[PDB]
C-alpha cells in the first residue's frame, strides 16, 4: 500500500569505515 | 589547390591524414581515414573572448552521415537529425581527453566538428574521429598541449590486441579505449569482463605505448603544415590583489572546509565571498568580479590541496582509505519489478529494474549495422539532487554518458538470453549527489535486478577515486566527495563483483600521471568495492 | 543512520502514506506520498535569494509518469520517457493552480515542484496523489506558503456524492469533479458532468471540500514534527512618500484611461500613462527602482477597476454587472471544411472547425493507468495576433492544452455515442481575438461547427466566464468578464452547458475567503448568461 | 457588428476574394484570401516602438497548413500539426522573400506576419493565394512598406505562356515560374524548367509580371475604402559631422581593406579597422551611439565597393566584370560512398555525396494537395565552419531548406525518371567553403557525384549567380560574385542548366526599377559562364 | 470564397441583461 | 583506402578566366 524507504523488504547499513587489509 | 598528406601503418592498418585543400575557412581542418573509414574534422577557434566570459566553452560535435554506409536515413524525414545516444557518446570521448590539455585561464570559444563520410564496417570511425581532433587542433595554433593518441584494446586469448575489429571482439574479453599524450595517459573508458587488476592496468600501458606512433605524425604533420600558435598569454600574477583577497578570506575558507555536512559548508563557503567580493568592492568599484571569483577558488583549492597532502582529516574528517556510511534497502515501491534504494553518503540512487518481451528490445539504426538492444540503462540527475532547481527536458550529455558507464559496470553480470530470454530496463534516478553517482547506480542496479529475479552472477559495486600530486609527492583518495572532485587531480572510477573488474573508467586532469599511481588507485579501489558488497550482501545475496 | 518520519491515515476507502526525511535530502523537502499501491515522489526547491531584477514570481510545476510505475518499458523508439504528453501537462496545471495564490504578495524567489510517479494501481489515479504531494513538501519547505491544500475527487454515482472513485467505479458516475483548497476556502476546480444542475454541481464542490480536511489535518500534524523553520521572510516596506508622487501624476489619468471601452485605445493610453509618469519621475531621481515605480502604477489601476465595480458604478466598457457583450454568431464560414463558424463576443472570437474521420484517425494514447483510443479530438489554439502581439508558433503552449481541455469537456456531455455515430470528431478552435473567456468562445463555436459538420450532438452547447471582487464581505459577481477584470479581479469562473444543465465547471480563485453563497450566486447568474447566448444560437442554426 | 469589407476581382480563370474589417480586429491588419476555395487566413502585427538598441529588421514570416482544409485529420502520433515540413518552410520564403526590400532601409520595428490555410482546393495552390493576402495585409496595415505587391505562376503549355496552372495542368508544362513584384519592377523570381532557353525564362517573368497587375490594382482599391493611416515614420536625421569624423578614421584604411583579395585577411582587417574607430570616438565622446557608428562604416565600406565597380576598376579579387574565379574539380573522392564529387570555386567548396536506394528508402509526404512519394532527394548543410565561424549544429535552419530546393530545382531536368532508371536517389551537398554561390556550386558537385555514381543523368549540369550595381540609369551585371559583392549589391540572380537550356532560374532583387534590359544581359552573361564551367566539369569526367 | 461574409447562417444580438 | 582529395579518382583545374562571348 506504500512505497518509500520505510518499506524495504530487506535492509543494511554500514557506518564509515576503512576496508579490511 | 594541394592536399598535404601523411600516412603510416597503425597495428594491421594505414592511417592517412590530408590537410590544406578542403575547407580552408576553418582554423584547421583535417581528413582523417582508416582503412576506408574516414572522418573530416574541423576545428574553429574564436580570435577575442568575451568580455565577461569566466569558463572555456568548448563544444565537440559528432555526426554520422547515413551516406557513409551507402544507405539513406530510416526516419521519416530520409534525413539525418538530433544525434543518437551513441553520437553523443562518441563526441564525449574526443571532449574528454582534449578538454584539460587547454591552458588554465584560457576562454575563447572553441567547436571541433567530426563528420564521419565514410565507413569500413570492419572499423570503427571513434578512434579515426580522436585523431582528427588531435590532429587539427594541432594544426590550428590555438593554445593546446597535444597532441593526443587514441587506442582500443582488445583481450583475446589472454593477450592484448591494438584496434580489434568488429568480429575480432566478439571474441574478446575487453574493449577499452586509451587516449593520452606523449608523457601521460589522459582518458580511458572500458568494459570488461571481470578481469584483475593487473590486466586492466596492463591494457592501459599497452595502449598507451601503441598509440605513440600517432602522436609522432602528428607532430611531423604539424611541422610541414601547422599555422603558427596563437600570441596568447594568462593574466599576469597581481600580488598585491591576492594578499587583499587573502587577508579577508584565506582564514576563514581554511575554517568553512572543517565544516563536513555538504550544505552547512556550501552556504558557509557562499557568505564568505559573498561579504569579501562586497567589501572590496567598496573600497574600489572598478575591482573585477570575475578575477577576484578566480582568487577565492585558488585559496579553497590550496586549503584542500594542502591538508591532503600533509596526511590530515579530510573534510569530512575521514583518513585517505575510508568509505562513507552506507544505506541500502531493496524492495522500496510496491508495484515495480524489482526496485532499490542505495545511499553513499550524501549520494542516493532509487533504482527499478522492469522486464519485458522481444517487442520491447530497443532497435538500433547503427552506422555499422543494425542492431537489436535487450539491456536497457537510463540515468537520470534533477536539479534538485544537489538543491538546485533547473530545466528538466531531454537527457543531457553528462546523464547519456553516465548511463552508459553504469551499464558497462552492471554487463559483466547479466545473464545472456538462453538463460533468462528477457528485455530489461533499468533506471536510475539520482536523489541525492556528493560523488559518485554513477558508482551509486551500479550497486543500486545490482541490488534492484536481484529483487526483481535477474539471476545475475554475481553482485557488482563501484566507488570513485581522487587524487593530489604535487611533484612526485600525491596522495590517492578513496570515494571522493564533489569538492574532491573538483579540487582534485582526476576522477577514477572503477565497478565489478568479487572477482574482478566489469568497468574502469579515468579522467585525469593532469599531465604525469604514473603507473604506479594507477596501480595504488586500483589496489585501494579493490578494498573499497569489497567492503560495500559486504553491506550488500547483508541486505540479498540471490535473485528473488 | 537513515531514519524516515512517516504519518499513515485513511482517506475514504484508502490509506495515505507520508513519508520524509531519508530520500533527497539536499532539496528544500521532499514527500514520498502513496494511496494503496499508487505512490508520487515529490520535492521542492527554492531559492535563497532573488533575482537582482526579478518581477515576477517563477514558480515551475513538473509533473512526469515513470513507465516502470506500470511495470512497463516505454513504448517510444528510444525506449524512454520524453516531453510530457497532453496528460502529463494537464495534471501539473491541476498541482499548479491551487498552489500559486498561497504564495505571499511580493514573494519572488523561484520555486520548482517535480512529482515523479513511481508505483501505480490502475485503481487509483495518480493526480491527487502527486497533488497531495505538493502540498505536503511546500508545507514541511518553509518557503513562505500559505498552505496546506488537500485534493479529492468527487464522483456521483446512484445520485449521491462518491469521494475518490475508482476508475471501475467513474464508468458508472454522471461527473469527475476535482477540488482544491485549504481549510477556509476553495481554491481550484476541474469538472466534467453529464448535464447536472446548479445544486448538483456545488453540493460537489462542497462535499469535496469537506472530505479533504483530513489531509489538511493531518499535514500539519506532520509539519509540527518533520516541518523545517518558516522563512525569515519580509515584503518591501511600504512607501507612503513615493507613492503619493506617483498618485499625484497618474492616478487621474489612468481612472480616464479605464472609462476607455476599446481595448486597444485603452491599454495605448494606459501605456502611455505609465511610460511619461516613470519618465518623468526618473529626470527628478536616477537612483529610483523602476520594478518599483511599475508596481505601484499597477496597484493604483487596480484599486481603480476595483473600488467602482464595489461602488456599483458602469464597468470599463460602460456594461452594468450582470450585461453580456454583443454576440455575432456565424456558420459554413469555410468552403472546404465538413464544418465550420465563426463566433464573436464582444472582442473575443473564435475561427472553429469540425473534421470526420474514420477508426484510422482515432488517436491512440499510451497512459499509465491503461492504454485507451481517444474518437473525439479538440485543439486549442492562441495565435499572438488575438491580442495583436508577435510571438513565437511553436508547439502548443500549456495554457493552450488547458484550454483545449476545458472547451472539450464543456463539449463531451451532448457528443453521440458510437452506435449512434460511428465516426472520429475532430474539433479545432482559432482564436482570432481575444479579450476574456477565449475557452468558452470555444465551447459555442464547436457547438455550431458540430451540427454545421451533420454531427447529431444532444443539444447545443454554451459557456461563459464568471469573476468577483471582494473586500471583507462586500461582493459584487461580474458576468463575462474582460481582460483586465480577470487580472484585477479575484476570480476566474466558467461554466458550460445546454438548456437543460452543466457539462463543465472550472475555477481559479487567487484569494483565501470565498464563501458558499458567492459560488452560489455565481452558478445562479451564469446559468441565465449561458441560455441568452443559446438562444442567439438556436436562430442560426437548430439542427445537424 | 459591421460587416467585412469585400473586393472581388477575376485573375485569369479563377476568382479572388479580399475579406477585411470582422476577422482578427486586434492585428494590425487581417486579411481573408479566396482563390476558389483555396483560402487563406493572413495577419500582420508590426510593434509601435522599436526596440531601444536594435540594429537589424526583425521581420517574421509563418507559413502555416490545416489538415481541416483538405478536410482531414492529421497523419501524426498526437494527430496534430506540429513543426513546419519543408513544404511549409519553402513557401514561408516565397511570401518573405519580395517583402523584405520593400520596407524602408532603417525601419527596425518588429512586424510578424502569419498566413493560414484554412481552406483547399486540389487545384489551386495555396501559396499564390498567401503571397496576394500577406500583399493585402501589409498594404492595409498602415507599417512603412512601398507595395502592393502581386504574384503570378506562370506555365509553358504547347509552347504558350499559362497563367496560375492547375496541378493536372502542370502536368503538361515545360516550366514551373513565381514571379513576384511591385507595378513598376520584379522583385523576386523561383523557377524549374525543362531546358528552356534564355528568351523563353525571360519570357515567363515578363508576362507573369504582366499579369499580375491586376491584383496590384485590386489590392489598392481596397487600400482606399478600408486601410489604416500610414504611420507617421521617419529615418534617422542625416549627421555630417559625424559622417566625415567617420570617414576621417576609416575611408582611406577601408578602401585598402578591399583591396586584400583573400577572404579571411580582408575580413580580419575590417573588423580591425572598425574597433579602432569606434573606440577612439567613443574615447573622445562616450555618449556617441555606436549601433549608428556601425552604420556609418558599413555605408563607407558599400561606398567604396559601389563607386569602383561603377568606375569599371577591378574587383575585390582583381576580376573584371566577367571573369569567373578559378575552378577545380574531384570526383571518387571517398571509398564507401556511391558517387563522390569536391568542387571548387574559388572560396566556395561543396563536397557532394550521391546514394541510390529502393522503393523502401523513397520519401513520402504527407502534403495538403495530396499524399506524394519523393524519389529524388536532395539535402543541403551549410555547418559554421564554412565562413570560419562556430554555431549551432542542430537541424536545418531556413535557407538550408531553400538552398537544398534550389539545387534539386538545378538538378531535376537532367534527372532519368523512374520507368528507365527506377531508384530512390539521395544528394547530400556539404558546403565546406563559402564565398559566393555555394547552392550553384552544389549543383556542379551534384552532377559530378551522379555521374560517379552511375546515374543516367540526359546531361552535365552547372550553375552561377549574377550581381548587380546599379544608381540611376547606371549599370554593371557582375560574374560569378563574391560574398561581399552579394551583400553590398542590389541582387543574387542564380541561373543553373545544361549546355542547352536552363533547369532553375532565382532572382533576389534589393532595389526597385529594376529592368527587362538587365535582366536580359545578366541571362546571357550567365549562359557564358556555365559552358565555361561545364567545359572544365567535362575534362573530369563526360558519362556515368 | 470564404470569410464572415459567405455564411451560410446567421444571427446577432446587442449587449443584453439576461432574464432571470 | 583513403578519402580526401589526393584520392580523387578523375581531376580537373583551370585558372580565373573570361569565357567565350
Ligand atoms: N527509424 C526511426 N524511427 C524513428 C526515429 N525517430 C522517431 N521514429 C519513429 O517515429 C515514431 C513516432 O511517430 C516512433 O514510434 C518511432 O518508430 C528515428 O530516428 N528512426
Ligand atoms: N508511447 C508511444 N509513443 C509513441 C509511439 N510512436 C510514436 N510515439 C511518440 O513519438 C515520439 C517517438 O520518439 C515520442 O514523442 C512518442 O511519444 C508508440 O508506439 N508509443
Ligand atoms: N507517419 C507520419 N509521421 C509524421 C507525420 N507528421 C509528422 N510525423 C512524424 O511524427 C513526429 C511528430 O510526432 C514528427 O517529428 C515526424 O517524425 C505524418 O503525417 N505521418
Ligand atoms: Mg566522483
Ligand atoms: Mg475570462
Ligand atoms: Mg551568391
Amino acid at each position: 500500500g506504500a512505497a518509500g524507504g520505510h518499506t524495504a523488504t530487506h535492509h543494511a547499513s554500514a557506518a564509515p569505515a576503512r576496508p579490511q587489509p | 589547390l594541394n592536399p598535404i598528406v601523411r600516412k603510416f601503418q597503425y597495428g594491421q592498418h594505414t592511417v592517412t591524414l590530408e590537410t590544406g585543400m578542403m575547407a580552408r575557412q576553418a582554423t584547421a581542418a583535417v581528413m582523417v581515414s582508416m582503412d576506408d573509414t574516414a572522418v573530416f574534422v574541423t576545428v574553429v577557434g574564436q580570435k577575442k573572448a568575451k568580455p565577461g566570459q569566466d569558463f572555456f566553452p568548448l563544444t565537440v560535435n559528432y555526426q554520422e552521415r547515413t551516406y557513409a554506409a551507402g544507405r539513406i536515413p530510416g526516419s521519416f524525414f530520409r534525413r539525418e537529425g538530433r544525434p543518437s545516444e551513441g553520437e553523443t557518446l562518441i563526441a564525449r570521448l574526443i571532449d574528454r581527453p582534449i578538454r584539460p590539455l587547454f591552458p588554465e585561464g584560457f576562454v575563447n570559444e572553441v567547436q571541433v566538428i567530426a563528420t564521419v563520410v565514410s565507413v569500413n564496417p570492419q572499423v570503427n570511425p571513434d578512434i579515426v574521429a580522436m585523431i582528427g581532433a588531435s590532429a587539427a587542433l594541432s594544426l590550428s595554433g590555438i593554445p593546446f598541449n597535444g597532441p593526443i593518441g587514441a587506442a582500443r584494446v582488445g583481450y583475446i586469448n589472454d593477450q592484448y590486441v591494438l584496434n580489434p575489429t568488429q568480429d575480432e571482439l566478439k571474441e574478446s574479453k575487453l574493449d577499452l579505449v586509451v587516449a593520452g599524450t606523449e608523457a601521460a595517459v589522459l582518458m580511458v573508458e572500458s568494459e570488461a569482463e571481470l578481469l584483475s587488476e593487473d590486466q586492466m592496468l596492463g591494457a592501459v600501458v599497452f595502449g598507451h605505448e601503441q598509440q605513440q606512433v600517432v602522436i609522432q605524425n602528428i607532430n611531423e604533420l604539424v611541422k610541414e603544415a601547422g599555422k603558427p600558435r596563437w600570441d596568447w598569454q594568462p593574466e599576469p600574477v597581481n600580488e598585491a590583489l591576492n594578499a587583499r583577497v587573502a587577508a579577508l578570506a584565506e582564514a576563514r575558507l581554511s575554517d568553512a572546509y572543517r565544516i563536513t555536512d555538504k550544505q552547512e559548508r556550501y552556504a558557509q563557503v557562499d557568505v564568505i565571498k559573498s561579504e569579501t567580493i562586497a567589501t572590496l568592492l567598496a573600497e574600489d568599484e572598478t575591482l573585477d568580479e570575475n578575477e577576484l571569483g578566480e582568487i577565492l577558488h585558488a585559496i579553497e583549492k590550496n586549503v584542500v590541496r594542502s591538508r591532503v597532502l600533509a596526511g590530515e582529516p579530510r573534510i569530512d574528517g575521514r583518513e585517505k582509505d575510508m568509505i562513507r556510511g552506507l544505506d541500502v534497502r531493496t524492495g522500496v515501491l510496491p508495484r515495480t519489478h524489482g526496485s532499490a534504494l542505495f545511499t553513499r553518503g550524501e549520494t542516493q540512487a532509487l533504482v527499478t529494474a522492469t522486464l519485458g518481451t522481444a517487442r520491447d528490445a530497443q532497435v538500433l539504426d547503427e552506422l555499422m549495422g543494425e542492431r537489436t538492444d535487450t539491456f536497457l540503462f537510463h540515468y537520470n540527475f534533477p536539479p534538485y539532487s544537489v538543491g538546485e532547481t533547473g530545466m528538466v527536458g531531454s537527457p543531457k550529455r553528462r546523464e547519456i554518458g553516465h548511463g552508459r558507464l553504469a551499464k558497462r559496470g552492471v554487463l559483466a553480470v547479466m545473464p545472456d538470453m538462453d538463460k533468462f530470454p528477457y528485455t530489461v530496463r533499468v533506471v536510475s534516478e539520482i536523489t541525492e549527489s556528493n560523488g559518485s553517482s554513477s558508482m551509486a547506480s551500479v550497486c543500486g542496479a545490482s541490488l534492484a535486478l536481484m529483487d526483481a529475479g535477474v539471476p545475475i552472477k554475481a553482485a557488482v559495486a563501484g566507488i570513485a577515486m581522487g587524487l593530489v600530486k604535487e611533484g612526485d609527492n600525491y596522495v590517492v583518495l578513496s570515494d571522493i566527495l564533489g569538492d574532491e572532485d573538483h579540487l582534485g587531480d582526476m576522477d577514477f572510477k572503477v565497478a565489478g563483483s568479487r572477482d574482478g573488474i566489469s568497468a574502469l573508467q579515468m579522467d585525469i586532469k593532469i599531465e604525469g600521471i604514473t603507473k604506479e599511481i594507477m596501480q595504488v588507485a586500483l589496489n585501494q579501489a579493490k578494498g573499497a568495492r569489497l567492503h560495500i558488497l559486504g553491506v550488500m550482501e547483508q541486505a540479498i545475496n540471490a535473485p528473488r
